[PDB]
C-alpha cells in the first residue's frame, strides 16, 4: 500500500425517486472517491466506554 | 457505464461523477435487479457508522485483551486506525455490490493486507472476528431483519444479493486468514 | 511535425528512394483511424471552455496551498494565467488529433517547458493533476465512441509521462 | 485609402527598363535595392557558423576544466604548425571544383535533417543557411567522438575492417589516377612530416579515455552509421551493431576523402 | 516536412483558435479521396525508369545541339549525371502527392536550385521543357489514358488531381528559372 | 530489409523515444491489407512450378543469339540452371507479400545485381522480358481478386524499374 | 530489424522452398489479435513516467547499500545515468513487442553487454532484481488488475500476451550472464 | 574537479606549453585565501549537527504540505531520508571550501540533479528554503569573520543559481 493510495475509498449517495413508477428528475447518485479520515473524536468515546485509559 | 464507474476508483486520483435522471434508466437497463440492488447498497452505506462501532466493540466484548496495555486496541490513535479501516472494507464491499464483481475489491483493498498486518502486529484471528460481525450485519440490513432499526422498501425478495455479499466478506476473510 | 505521413516520407527521403508501397499501407491505416479520431477533436472544439474551467478546479483542490504568497496563485492575474497556461495545452491536444500524430505537442508545448517551469518555480505536479482529472471523469460510451475514448485519452497521458 | 493614389516606391527592386542599356547600366539596374538583404543574410549564417561551434565545445570543456580531448600541443610550440595547416587548407577548400560546391550544399541539407530528430524549427534553419549545416555536422560529429581519431579498434580484425573501407573510401579523393587538391598534406618544407608528427599524438592519447568515455562512444557511433548509410541494409547493420569502428570511420559527407 | 494535415493547423495556429467543423469537412473529403490518392501515386512510382529515360532523349530530339561537342549534355558523365538528376525532381513531387502538400520539394529541391545551375552553366530553356515533357506523362497515368499501359481502376473521375499534379510541376520550372 | 512496421520502429529509436500514437496508426493499415495480399502469395505458391517453365522459355523465344555458341547459353544444363535463376526471383517476390513491404526485394534482387550481370555479360534486358512476361498476363477476376490483381504487378515491376 | 511476419521468412530463406499455405495459418492468427497487440502496448506507453521510477526504488527498499559510500549509484552523476540505463531497456522491449520477436532488441542494444558492464563494475546481481520489478508490473498492466490505474479495454483473454512479455525479459538476464 | 590549481594546469597541457610564470602567479593568489577561507571549513564541520536541524526544519515551515499524505514526504521515514538528503549538499561545501573551487559541487551535486528531481518528483524550491535559510541566518560579528561571510555566502549563492 503506497503513500498516495492509503485509506482511500469510494463514497456513494442515494436519492431514490419520490413515487413508485413515475420518472423523477430529482433522483441522483454520487460515486465520488474520498479519502477516509482518521476520526479521532468517536475513538475517544468508544475506548472510554469499554475498557480503560488507553494512554500508552 | 460500469467501466467508467470503475475508473473513478482505480485511477489513483480522486474524481467525481454522478448520475442524473436520464442515465438512471441506463443503469436499470444495464444491471439486472438494480432496483433490488440499489436498495441493497443504500441500506449498507446509510448505517455504516453504526456498523463499524458494533463490529469493533464485539471484538472487545468477546476478546477484552485488545484494550489491555500492550494490546492492539490500546493507545487510542491505534484504536482510531481500527475505526478507519473498519469502514474501508465496508466502503469497498459496498462497491463490490455496485459493480457486481469483486475484482476492484481484490487489488485495491485485499491485495497485500495479509503481509501488512503481520508487519504491524495485528492479531489476525480477531481480524476475521471483526469482519464476520460485518458479514452478519449486512445480511440483516439487506433482508431487513435487523432488530433495532428497519428500512422502507418495496416488497419482494433480496436473498440472492444477501448471498452475493456473503461471497464478498469471506474474500476479505480468506485474504487475511 | 511528427505525423505518420512525415515519418514514412523522411525515411523515404533519407534512402534516396521513391514512395514505395510499404508506406502506402500506413496511409491506409489513417483513413480507418481518421474517422474515430476527428470526432474526438470535433467534440473538443465545442466543449473546450467548459472542460478547461472544470479542469483547474481540481488543480486547486488537490493542492490548495498555491493561494499562499510566494506561490504561483497568490493574486488573481496569474490564476487567470493558470487557466491560460492549461488552455494552451488542451488546444494543442486538439491540434494533434487533427494531424493524427504527436507533432504539435512535443514541438510547441513540450520542448522547452521543463527549463521554464522550474525557472519560474512552477511545479509540474499541479500541471499533471489538471489533465488527469480531465482524463478520468469521461465515460467512454456516454460522450463519444469506444475508439475515440481510447485514442484521445492516449494523448492526454502522453503529457503526463513526458512531464514526469 | 492613403492619398490621391498609391504608386509604388522608387526604393523597390526591379523598377527600371533594362532593355537596350550598357553593361555598366544593366548591372546597376538589376541590383538596385537588393544589396542590403544579401549582406544581412551573409552575416546571419556566418554567426550561426560561429555559434554552434561554441555550443559543442561546452561538452569539450565540462564545468570549466579542459579534458584530454583538446590537446593541440605535445612538444614546444606544437600548435603553431597546427595553426597554419588548419587555416591554409580552409582556403584550399574554398577554391574547389564547381561540381563540389553544391555537392557540399545539398548533402549538408541531407544529413542534418536526419540528425535533427524531427524538430520543425531546426530543419527550417538548415535549408536557408548552408553555413549552418556545414557547422552542425562537424560540431556534433566531433562532440560525439565518431569520425576518425577516437574510435580505436579493440580486436585484431578491426584494423583491417578499418583498412578495407578507408582506402575504398578514398575513391572519393582520387577522381581517377590523378590526386586532388582537396587531399593535400601541406605546402611548406617540413609541413608534410609536421602533419604526421601531430597525427600520431592525437591518436595515442585519445586511446586513453575513461571506461565511461569508450562505452558511451561505442554505441553512439553504431546508431550514427545506422541512420546515415544503412537505412535498411541489414547486412551492413550486422557489422554496424557489434563492430562500431566500422560504423564510424565511414564518413557521411562527400568529404572528397 | 509540412504535409496536408500539418498545413491545415499551421494556418490555424495564428488564429489562436480550434479546428472545428468549418474546415474539417474539406479535410474529411481529403481522407475520402485518400483511397483514390493511393490509387494515384501508385501510377507514378510504377513507371519511373521509363519516364526518366524518356525525356533525356525526348529533350535532345527537339534540340539536337545538346549532344553536340561543347554541349551541356554532351558526354557520358554529363548524361549519367543528368539521368540521376532526372528522377530526384520527380520523386519529390511523388512525396507531395502522397502527403498532399508541396512543402517537401520547395525546401529540399527548389531551395536555391537556380543558384547552382548558374554555377555550372546548366541551361534552363531545356530544363523546363524536360519537366513539361515529364508532366503530361503524370496526368496520363493518374487518368488512365496511357497508350501502352493500363492500370485497372474503379469507375470514377480523376480531374481532381489532373490539375493538381501539374500544379506540382509548374512551380518547379518557375523557381528554377 | 524494409517493411511496413520495421521501418517505423527503425525511425522510432532514431529519435530515441517510445512509440507515439501515430506509430500505431501505421500498424493498423497492413492489417487492412493482410487479407487482400496473402491471397496473392497463395496464387504464386501453388502455381510456381507451372510458371518457372512457362516464362522461362519465353525469353528463349525472344533472343535467338543465345542459341548459338559464344554465350553462356550453349548447352542444356545452363538452361537448366537458367530455370534455377528464374526460381530465385519467384522465391523472394513471394516473400514480400507475406510481410507487406519491399523488404526482401532490395536486398538480394536489387542491390549488387549490376556486377554479376554486366561483368558476367548476362543482359538485364533478357531478364525484364520474363519479368514482364509474368506481368503482361494478369487475369484479374480469374487468378486473384481485384485488389490482389493490382498490387501483385506492383511488386512485379519493381525489378523492371531497378534493373532496366 | 525483422518481424514476426519475417520470422517464418527467417526459416524460408534456408528452405530452398517457399512459404505459402503451409505457414500462413500461423501468421493468420497473428492478425486475429492484431487489434489486441496494438491494444496491449497502449498500456505500456501509458505509464512511462512510473515504470523506470518505481523500478529503481524497488531495489533501494531492498538493497540500500548501493547508494552508500562505496556505491555504484552514489552521486547524481551516476544515478541520473542509472535511470537512463533502466529506461532504454523499456524502449527496446516495446519495439520488440510490435515486431513479435527480439530481433530489434537482441542486436541493437543487448549484443554483448558483458563488455560494457563488467568493464565498468556495474552490479549484475541486483540488475536482475531491477528487471523483475518491471516484469511483475508489465504483466500487472497487461491484465487490468493493477491496484492503482484501471484501464478501459474490450473484454477477452490476454494470457498469451501476458506470458510473452515475461519471455522477453528472461534473456536480459542471459545477456548479463 | 575545479580549483585554482587544476584549472590553470590544464591550459599548460591543453595548449602544449610549459608551466608559465602566469600560472605561477595564480597559485600565489590561492595563498591569500588559504588562511582566509579554511577557517569556515573547520567552522561548519563542528557546527552542522545543530544546523542540520534548524535548516532542515526551515523548509517545512515554508512548505507544510510536504508532510501531507500522498506527496514526497508522506512518511516519518521519508523525512528521515529528507534530513539525510540536505546533509549531502553542505557536506560538499565542506569539500568545496577546502579545495578553493566548486569542484565537489559542479561534478557531484548539480550534474544530473534536475533529472532525478523531475522523475522522482522532489520539489526543487524547498532546497531554496533549506540552505538559503542559513544565508539569512549568518552573523558576521558572532559566528565567523566577514571573509567567510563573503566566501561561504558566495558558494551557497552558486547553488540556488543551480537548483533553479
Ligand atoms: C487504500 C487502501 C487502504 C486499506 C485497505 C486500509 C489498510 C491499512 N490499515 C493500516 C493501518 C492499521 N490498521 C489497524 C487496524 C487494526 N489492527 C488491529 O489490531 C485490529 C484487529 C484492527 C482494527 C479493527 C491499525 C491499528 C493500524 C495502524 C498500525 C499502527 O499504527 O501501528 C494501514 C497503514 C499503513 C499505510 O498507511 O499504508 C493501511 C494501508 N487503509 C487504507 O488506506
Ligand atoms: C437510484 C436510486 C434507486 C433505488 C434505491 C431503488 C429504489 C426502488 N426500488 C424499487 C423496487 C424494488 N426494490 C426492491 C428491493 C427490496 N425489497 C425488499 O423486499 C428487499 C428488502 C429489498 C432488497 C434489498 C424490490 C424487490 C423491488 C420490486 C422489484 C423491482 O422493481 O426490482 C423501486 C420502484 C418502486 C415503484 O414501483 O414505485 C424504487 C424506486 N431504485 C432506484 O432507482
Ligand atoms: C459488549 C459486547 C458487544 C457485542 C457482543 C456486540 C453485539 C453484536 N451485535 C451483532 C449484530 C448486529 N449489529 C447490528 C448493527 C446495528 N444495528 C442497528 O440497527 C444499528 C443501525 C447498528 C449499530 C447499533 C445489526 C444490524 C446486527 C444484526 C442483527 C442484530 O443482532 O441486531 C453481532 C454480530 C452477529 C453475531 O452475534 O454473530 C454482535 C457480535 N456489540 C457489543 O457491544
Ligand atoms: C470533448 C471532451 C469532453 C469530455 C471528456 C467530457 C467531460 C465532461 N463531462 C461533463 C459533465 C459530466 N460528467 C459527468 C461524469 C459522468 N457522467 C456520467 O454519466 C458518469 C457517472 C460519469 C462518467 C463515467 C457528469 C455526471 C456530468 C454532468 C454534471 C453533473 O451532473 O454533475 C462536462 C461539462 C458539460 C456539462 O455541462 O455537463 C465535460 C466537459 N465532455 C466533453 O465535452
Ligand atoms: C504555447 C504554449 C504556452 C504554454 C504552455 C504556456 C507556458 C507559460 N506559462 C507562463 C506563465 C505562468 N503559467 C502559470 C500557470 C500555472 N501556475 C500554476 O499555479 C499552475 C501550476 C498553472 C496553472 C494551472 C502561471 C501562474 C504563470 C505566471 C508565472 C510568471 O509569469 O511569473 C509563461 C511565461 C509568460 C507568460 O506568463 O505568459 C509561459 C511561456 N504559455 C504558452 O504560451
Ligand atoms: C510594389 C510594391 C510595394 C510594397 C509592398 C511596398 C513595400 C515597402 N514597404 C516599405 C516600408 C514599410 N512597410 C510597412 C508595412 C508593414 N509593416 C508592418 O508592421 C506590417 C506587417 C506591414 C503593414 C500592415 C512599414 C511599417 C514600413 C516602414 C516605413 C518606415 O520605415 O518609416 C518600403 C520602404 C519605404 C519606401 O520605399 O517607401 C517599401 C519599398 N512598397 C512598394 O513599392
Ligand atoms: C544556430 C541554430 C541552432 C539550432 C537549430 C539549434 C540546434 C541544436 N539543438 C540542440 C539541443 C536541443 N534541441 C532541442 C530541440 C528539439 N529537440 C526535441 O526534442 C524537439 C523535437 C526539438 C524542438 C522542436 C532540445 C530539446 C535540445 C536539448 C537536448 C539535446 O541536447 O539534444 C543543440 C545542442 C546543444 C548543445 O550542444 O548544448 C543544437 C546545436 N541550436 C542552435 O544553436
Ligand atoms: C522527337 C523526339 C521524341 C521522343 C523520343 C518521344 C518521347 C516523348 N514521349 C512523350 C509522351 C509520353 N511519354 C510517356 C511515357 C511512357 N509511355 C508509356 O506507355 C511507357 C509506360 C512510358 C515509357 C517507359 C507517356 C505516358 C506519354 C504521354 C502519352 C504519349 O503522348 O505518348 C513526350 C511528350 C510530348 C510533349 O512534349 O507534350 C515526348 C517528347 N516523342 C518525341 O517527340
Ligand atoms: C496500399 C495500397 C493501396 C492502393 C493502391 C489503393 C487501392 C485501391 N483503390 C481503390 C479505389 C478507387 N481508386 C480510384 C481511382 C481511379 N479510378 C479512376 O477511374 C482513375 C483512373 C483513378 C483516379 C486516380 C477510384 C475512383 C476508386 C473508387 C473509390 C472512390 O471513388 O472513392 C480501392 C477501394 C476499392 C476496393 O476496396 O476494392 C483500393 C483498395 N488502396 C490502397 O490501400
Ligand atoms: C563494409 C561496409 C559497407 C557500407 C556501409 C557500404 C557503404 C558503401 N555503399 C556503396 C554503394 C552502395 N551501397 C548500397 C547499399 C545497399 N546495397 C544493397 O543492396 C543494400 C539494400 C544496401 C545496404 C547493403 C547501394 C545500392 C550502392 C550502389 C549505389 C552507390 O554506388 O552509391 C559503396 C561504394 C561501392 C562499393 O561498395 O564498392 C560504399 C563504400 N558498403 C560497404 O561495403
Ligand atoms: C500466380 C500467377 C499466375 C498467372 C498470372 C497465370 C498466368 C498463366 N495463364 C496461363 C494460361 C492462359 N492464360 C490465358 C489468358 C487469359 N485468360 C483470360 O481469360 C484472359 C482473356 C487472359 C488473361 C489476361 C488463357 C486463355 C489461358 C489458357 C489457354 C491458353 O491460352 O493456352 C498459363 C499457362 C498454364 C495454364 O494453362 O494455365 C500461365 C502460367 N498462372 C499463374 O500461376
Ligand atoms: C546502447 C546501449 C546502451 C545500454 C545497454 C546502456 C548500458 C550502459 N550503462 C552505462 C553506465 C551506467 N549504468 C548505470 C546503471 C546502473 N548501475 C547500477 O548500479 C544499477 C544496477 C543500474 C541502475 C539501476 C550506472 C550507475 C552507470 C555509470 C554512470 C557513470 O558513468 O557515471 C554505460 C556507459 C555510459 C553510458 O552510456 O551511460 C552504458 C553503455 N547504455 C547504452 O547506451
Ligand atoms: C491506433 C491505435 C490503436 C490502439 C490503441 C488499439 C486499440 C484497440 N483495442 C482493441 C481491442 C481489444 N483489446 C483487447 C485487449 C484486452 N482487453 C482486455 O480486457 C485485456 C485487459 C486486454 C488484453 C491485454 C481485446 C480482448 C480486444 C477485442 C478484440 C479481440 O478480442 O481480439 C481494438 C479493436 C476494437 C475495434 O476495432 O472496434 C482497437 C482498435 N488498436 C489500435 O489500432
Ligand atoms: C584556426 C587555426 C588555429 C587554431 C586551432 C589555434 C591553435 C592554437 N591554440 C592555442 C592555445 C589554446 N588552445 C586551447 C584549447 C582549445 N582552444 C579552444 O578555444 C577550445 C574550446 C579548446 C579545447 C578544444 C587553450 C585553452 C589555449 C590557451 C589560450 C587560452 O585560451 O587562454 C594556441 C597558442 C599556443 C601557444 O600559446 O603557443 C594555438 C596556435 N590557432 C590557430 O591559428
Amino acid at each position: 500500500f503506497p503513500a498516495r493510495i492509503r485509506n482511500k475509498a469510494p463514497a456513494m449517495e442515494f436519492r431514490r425517486p419520490s413515487f413508485a413508477n413515475t420518472e423523477d428528475p430529482s433522483a441522483y447518485f454520487m460515486l465520488q472517491k474520498e479519502t477516509v479520515p482518521l476520526r479521532m473524536a468517536l475513538a475517544e468515546k468508544l475506548l472510554t466506554k469499554l475498557g480503560r485509559k488507553g494512554d500508552g | 457505464m460500469l467501466d467508467a464507474f470503475s475508473r473513478v476508483v482505480v485511477n489513483s486520483d480522486a474524481k467525481a461523477a454522478y448520475v442524473g435522471g436520464s442515465d438512471l434508466q441506463a443503469l436499470k437497463s444495464f444491471i439486472a435487479d438494480g432496483n433490488k440492488r440499489l436498495d441493497a447498497v443504500n441500506s449498507i452505506v446509510s448505517n455504516a457508522s453504526c456498523m463499524v462501532s458494533d463490529a469493533v466493540s464485539g471484538m472487545i466484548c468477546e476478546n477484552p485483551g485488545l484494550i489491555s496495555p500492550g494490546g492492539n486496541c490500546y493507545t487510542n490513535r491505534r484504536m482510531a486506525a481500527c475505526l478507519r479501516d473498519g469502514e474501508i472494507i465496508l466502503r469497498y464491499v459496498s462497491y463490490a455490490l455496485l459493480a457486481g464483481d469483486a475484482s476492484v475489491l481484490e487489488d485495491r483493498c485485499l491485495n497485500g493486507l495479509k503481509e501488512t498486518y503481520i508487519a504491524l502486529g495485528v492479531p489476525t484471528n480477531s481480524s476475521i472476528r471483526a469482519v464476520s460481525i460485518m458479514k452478519a450485519q449486512a445480511v440483516a440490513f439487506i433482508t431487513n431483519t435487523a432488530t433495532e432499526r428497519k428500512m422502507s422498501f418495496a416488497a419482494g425478495d433480496c436473498t440472492s444479493l444477501a448471498s452475493e455479499v456473503a461471497s464478498y466478506f469471506d474474500r476479505v476473510g480468506a485474504a487475511i486468514s | 511535425m511528427k505525423s505518420v505521413i512525415t515519418t514514412v516520407v523522411s525515411a523515404a527521403d533519407a534512402a534516396g528512394r521513391f514512395p514505395s508501397n510499404s508506406d502506402l499501407e500506413s496511409i491506409q491505416g489513417n483513413i480507418q483511424r481518421s474517422a474515430a479520431r476527428l470526432e474526438a477533436a470535433e467534440k473538443l472544439a465545442g466543449n473546450h471552455e467548459a472542460v478547461v474551467k472544470e479542469a483547474g478546479d481540481a488543480c486547486f483542490a488537490k493542492y490548495a496551498y498555491l493561494k499562499n504568497p510566494g506561490e504561483a496563485g497568490e493574486n488573481q492575474e496569474k490564476i487567470n494565467k493558470c487557466y491560460r497556461d492549461v488552455d494552451h495545452y488542451m488546444r494543442l491536444v486538439n491540434y494533434c488529433l487533427v494531424v493524427g500524430g504527436t507533432g504539435p505537442l512535443d514541438e510547441w508545448g513540450i520542448a522547452g517547458a521543463r527549463e521554464v517551469y522550474r525557472t519560474l518555480n512552477l511545479p509540474t505536479s499541479a500541471y499533471v493533476a489538471s489533465i488527469a482529472y480531465t482524463r478520468d471523469r469521461l465515460c467512454v460510451p456516454r460522450d463519444m465512441s469506444a475508439q475515440a475514448g481510447v485514442e484521445f485519452s492516449a494523448y492526454l497521458d502522453y503529457l503526463i509521462n513526458a512531464l514526469s | 485609402l492613403t492619398g490621391y493614389d498609391s504608386k509604388s516606391s522608387p526604393n523597390f527592386p526591379n523598377r527600371a527598363a533594362t532593355r537596350e542599356r550598357r553593361t555598366v547600366s544593366f548591372n546597376a539596374r538589376v541590383a538596385r535595392n537588393k544589396s542590403q538583404a544579401k549582406k544581412i543574410l551573409e552575416k546571419a549564417d556566418e554567426f550561426f557558423a560561429r555559434s554552434v561551434t561554441m555550443q559543442y565545445k561546452a561538452f569539450a570543456c565540462p564545468n570549466g576544466v579542459y579534458d584530454i580531448q583538446c590537446t593541440e600541443g605535445t612538444v614546444k610550440g606544437a600548435a603553431y604548425e597546427k595553426r597554419a595547416m588548419a587555416v591554409s587548407a580552409a582556403f584550399r577548400a574554398k577554391q574547389a571544383s564547381p561540381a563540389a560546391k553544391a555537392r557540399a550544399l545539398f548533402e549538408n541539407r541531407r544529413h542534418a535533417i536526419i540528425a535533427s530528430h524531427e524538430c520543425q524549427h531546426e530543419e527550417d534553419l538548415f535549408v536557408r543557411f548552408p553555413k549552418l549545416s556545414a557547422a552542425y555536422m562537424m560540431g556534433k560529429t566531433e562532440a560525439m567522438r565518431t569520425c576518425s581519431r577516437y574510435v580505436v579498434p579493440d580486436s585484431l580484425e578491426e584494423e583491417y575492417m578499418a583498412a578495407s573501407v578507408d582506402r575504398q573510401m578514398k575513391e572519393r579523393a582520387c577522381p581517377g589516377g590523378v590526386y586532388a587538391s582537396s587531399c593535400v598534406e601541406g605546402n611548406a618544407k617540413g609541413q608534410a612530416e609536421q602533419a604526421r608528427v601531430a597525427a600520431l599524438a592525437t591518436a595515442f592519447r585519445s586511446a586513453q579515455k575513461s571506461a565511461s568515455k569508450t562505452t558511451a562512444e561505442r554505441y553512439s557511433s553504431a546508431a550514427y552509421g545506422r541512420d546515415h548509410f544503412a537505412h535498411g541494409c541489414s547486412y551492413e547493420e550486422s557489422v554496424f551493431n557489434t563492430y562500431p569502428a566500422t560504423a564510424a570511420a565511414m564518413r557521411s559527407k562527400s568529404y572528397n576523402y
